[PDB]
């Protein structure tokens, strides 16, 4: 619910807009950033066959979209990032895991740590 | 150097108030073409 | 299938089919009126050409597209912004200018760094001389000493054909006293000044009609 | 449908939802265009609240008008007014939607309950033009048309 | 023979045009084109087009500004922004005209706007010439 | 039947066009003009409810449009217009009401007596 | 139709021909986008194999999505992006079609058969932009990738 | 629909009487290209018939192409031919007009009952262009072509 | 078979889009020869009422269309052609006729021979 609360409306009013720019119009700011994640979101969302995911794992992935860590990143890249993004905190970051899965929701402490891995695993992927 | 020049004034310039004067210098029954033509419609997008 | 649904793309297609005819009509005029002053315009234009061609000029060691603001026209943006992409990359220093508000959004974004001016109000009313001068004016006025420029247009060629072309600006009045130049004695350093300017003019003109 | 089409003539006052509205994320998916009372008259609500609705209704009914043609043939087309009310109409469907207390489960937010006379004002504001420089996002799931524009600077930065 | 072309953005006289002879006006004096002439380029001035036709009586043209050029070929061009033949020039006015723009001057302190009479005055001041 | 038939001429003329009222930049004064007839008669053809209409009512401002007197006037303002002109004509000019009805038409000076109660009551309407 | 709708849960593979596609002179006239195989997966044929069809199918789809604006303004008028899409899409349904053995009597064409090696391979090609140079009309009709060139160039 | 596709059946001609011509004044208001005849054939009512007949569907036909060019353009462009063309055409379709005895009470015209051989040369003389030097309102309401050249003498 | 397959072939190639017809002088060179073929075979076509002709004819005023010979005639001229073509084989080339038919094949003895009715025949047309 952290991570997904809004979202669907927001998803509905994406698609809305985006028919609706296709029609040349000067696009401010506002319309702008919501089309841009709304192509991002849209990819995170994707998901192969066979494979279904803990719930702590789809919290960790919504949440790098969701807070706009990937608002920059090109939305063909979206697919490969959540791969290596979840490989990598599913190797080394159980703990983290662990405490959403656990407490059920996350914590202050929970959410500062993922900032921390997300920026950093970001730029790291951007090199 | 011509007077124009040195005073700022280009050729083109010149060459626009040479050829206004000889239009207002005309009679009405050629007078007419002188709309269809000498236009000002262009607009500057300085950014 | 809704005869709901239909209707209701029936009652968009038929104002569509209204307001496009209308459009096509306007366009024929504007052509026809068009077509007929190109006729002198083109002996002009090439006369300003005719010494250039008739006569060598390279350059030792400013891209202007032209088009309009109104779309609806198969591809006569879309082209002069193609080539004139084409140019910025293959290319020795960067700087452009677009004539009608079109080329201003589209080879854009990519390239607003690299823009001097843009010209609005081009297409609605028949171009003039008075229209190219603005924009020689505006550019002399500029801090940009050009060495060499290019001007991408369409050149019409018949109602269902154009085509893309370029045209070489050596307005450079420096490049204007090479060798080749030598020939032609009895030139003041700025009588060409003069010359030259005049000459820019000309083939903004050319390209705009 | 039978069943609903004579249920019509029983009522004093119909609220019609639309799929087509739901879709876009517009809550209540209320149709602007096909819903009606029997006490909407300015002689039982005042020619104020007259007004401002019915003028609601031009500015909507126009817009859907047009919509197919501009799919089609572009907004370039339009005049500056022309494209002022389609800016302004888009700005007024998203006023209408609004977060219900009982709806918190699904939008995420909190409800909201929106007075009478604040509701025709802030609607009249918009179809006077007074709000033409915010974005359309800002009118998007609010109450009051303050939120809007309090939205609208938190979305500036 | 020399071909000869002479137009304004607007009108064309001539295309490549056998003439004997071209007598134009430019910023120093009033050349005269000879079917056989060295290579030049000269900027115009208000004044008068003289061509000496195939067969004698010449015919003339008022000419505000522009170019014209002569190449190492017979080819010459000349490129007026405005050229009109005087039947259609009304002298009364020009008069009129040359009146006021002397008067403006005699009013005027800034240099370019100066410029700007000064000029307009010339050309008018043309106008009297053929008419 | 004087003024019915012009009036159901010229909104059939407006019919045809209608569909170039926001898309007619490059219009001829001529299909320009049958734009502006036409949404002023259009306006004239609104009523408000429960407020049938005398005859010699309708005639009168059917006839103001039909003529051109409100060519000039902002199509938005012409319900305000008619529904405040009704009122001075009842008011003050049962007179000519009166002869529209005995008469049986619009005669040469019921006309005249028309155009000058409309462009001056107009001017003062729209200051 | 009830008859053909009640058929489509008993089969594993279906071939939908389209009358639509027959009429530009594609044959087969299978439907791209509506025939399917309950073996299309990347652990049955392959993960090339099961890309390159993906691939397809997107391509094939964006530009069915585009055609509703083509319809009316046409191709002129698409972003230098769409415009893209569309090229390939159009080289792709092209390069679908072929000719066949038991056709020749009537079409007078010689039949062909392609293995499905050279099929993925083919598909790939276009997809990548290698061909975006050849003409349409070079892909209609051939059997491999190779023939598509070949006819390129009979194009004098 | 059923009803007029089973009607359409049984039909050797329609006779369309439209708005849009009795809006030009031209009575009776029938639609001269939508209006038809199973028996306009050249081998049931003669050669002579059937090419004056096709010759004023074809200039009808014609004029109305030449709609557009008139409207934006200018009628002071058209070729000679076409000019002509509009000049015969505009006669043409006032010779089509025809003033009745039945609504003789209400016109105060006398009606005309046009004899076959006469209407099928009177058209056929305009078609000739034997009457390009009168005006079109010498046509207008009339029965026989001599009926036209006199309507012309009247005053001037 | 020897002369309609050509004519398939062309007056296909003629239908692929000709709908551009209107440029004349403005279309590309083999184009403009397309719309040539196109426009005569299209003329051959045509054929009026209780007037079914023999196989031998057919192929007789085929070859004509298919070989060439039509193509410096005006467009209106093709059924004048045909029917004065026809006229003259059917009159003096019976037993040409009775070759082609008899043999239901065109032999290149035929073929040469028939080059020259249609050559000479093409010649003396008056259009
Ligand atoms: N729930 C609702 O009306 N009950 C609660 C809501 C919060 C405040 C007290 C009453 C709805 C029931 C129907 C489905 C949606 C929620």
């Amino acid at each position: 619910k952290q991570v997904a609360g809004t979202m669907k409306l927001e998803l509905a009013q994406y698609r809305e807009v985006a028919a609706f720019a296709q029609f040349g119009s000067d696009l401010d700011a506002a319309t702008q950033q919501l089309l841009s994640r709304g192509v991002r979101l849209t990819e995170l969302l994707k998901q192969g066959q066979y494979s279904p995911m803990a719930i702590e794992e789809q919290v960790a992935v919504i949440y790098a979209g969701v807070r706009g860590y990937l608002d920059k990143l090109e939305p063909s890249k979206i697919t490969k990032f959540e791969n290596a993004f979840l490989s990598h905190v599913i190797s080394q970051h159980q703990a983290l895991l662990g405490k959403i899965r656990t407490d059920g929701k996350i914590s202050e402490e929970s959410d500062a740590k993922l900032k921390e891995i997300v920026t950093n695993f970001l730029a790291g992927f951007e090199a | 150097v011509a007077y124009w020049r040195q005073a700022g004034l280009s050729y083109i310039r010149y060459s626009q108030i040479c050829a206004k004067a000889v239009r207002d210098a005309l009679k009405t029954e050629f007078k007419a073409n002188a709309m269809k033509t000498s236009g000002s419609t262009i607009k500057i997008v300085k950014v | 299938a809704t005869l709901k649904d239909i209707t209701r793309r029936l009652k968009s297609i038929k104002n569509i089919q209204k307001i496009t005819k209308s459009m096509k009509m306007v366009a024929a005029a504007k052509y026809a009126r068009a077509e007929r002053e190109l006729k002198p315009a083109r002996v002009y234009g090439v006369g300003s050409l005719a010494l250039y061609e008739k006569a060598d000029i390279k350059t030792p060691e400013l891209i202007i597209g032209v088009s309009s603001d109104r779309g609806l026209c198969g591809a006569i943006h879309s082209s002069v912004a193609k080539q004139m992409k084409s140019e910025a990359a293959n290319l020795k220093e960067v700087k452009i200018i677009g004539v009608g508000d079109k080329i201003r959004s589209i080879l854009h974004r990519t390239h607003s760094d690299q823009f001097l001016v843009t010209f609005k109000e081009v297409g609605r009313r028949p171009p003039t001389f008075g229209d190219a001068s603005v924009i020689a004016l505006e550019l002399l006025n500029s801090g940009y000493e050009f060495d060499e420029g290019s001007i991408i247009f369409n050149r019409f060629r018949s109602v269902i054909s154009y085509k893309t072309e370029e045209k070489p600006i050596f307005s450079l009045d420096t490049i204007s006293s090479a060798e080749s130049m030598s020939i032609y004695d009895d030139i003041d350093a700025d009588v060409l000044r003069n010359y030259q300017e005049y000459s820019l003019a000309n083939i903004i003109y050319y390209s705009l009609k | 449908d039978p069943a609903p089409a004579t249920t019509f003539a029983h009522l004093d006052a119909t609220t019609v939802l639309s799929r087509a509205i739901a879709e876009l994320g517009i809550y209540p998916a209320v149709d602007p265009l096909d819903s009606t009372s029997r006490i909407m008259d300015p002689n039982i609500v005042g020619s104020e609240h007259y007004d401002v609705a019915r003028g609601v209704q031009k500015i909507l009914q126009d817009y859907k008008s047009l919509q197919d043609i501009i799919a089609i043939l572009g907004m370039d087309e339009l005049s500056e007014e022309d494209k002022l009310t389609v800016s302004r109409a888009r700005k007024i469907q998203r006023f209408l939607s609004q977060p219900f207390q009982v709806a918190e489960v699904f939008t995420g937010h909190l409800g909201k309950l929106v007075p009478l006379k604040e509701t025709i004002k802030g609607f009249q504001q918009i179809l006077a033009g007074e709000y033409d420089h915010l974005p359309e996002q800002a009118f998007y799931m609010v109450g009051p048309i303050e939120e809007a524009v309090a939205k609208a600077d938190k979305l500036a930065e | 023979q020399m071909s000869f072309t002479f137009a304004s953005p607007t009108q064309v006289f001539f295309n490549s045009a056998n003439v004997r002879q071209v007598d134009v006006p430019t910023q120093t004096g009033a050349f005269g084109i000879l079917a056989a002439h060295v290579p030049t380029l000269q900027v115009l001035r208000p004044g008068l087009v003289v061509v000496h036709a195939e067969d004698g009586t010449t015919s003339k043209y008022f000419v505000s500004s522009g170019s014209v050029t002569v190449n190492a070929d017979s080819s010459v061009q000349l490129l007026a922004e405005e050229a009109v033949t005087l039947d259609m020039l009304d002298l009364g006015a020009a008069k009129a005209n040359l009146e006021k723009a002397q008067s403006e001057l005699l009013g005027a302190a800034d240099e370019a706007t100066r410029a700007e009479i000064q000029i307009r005055i010339e050309a008018n001041e043309a106008l009297v010439k053929a008419l």
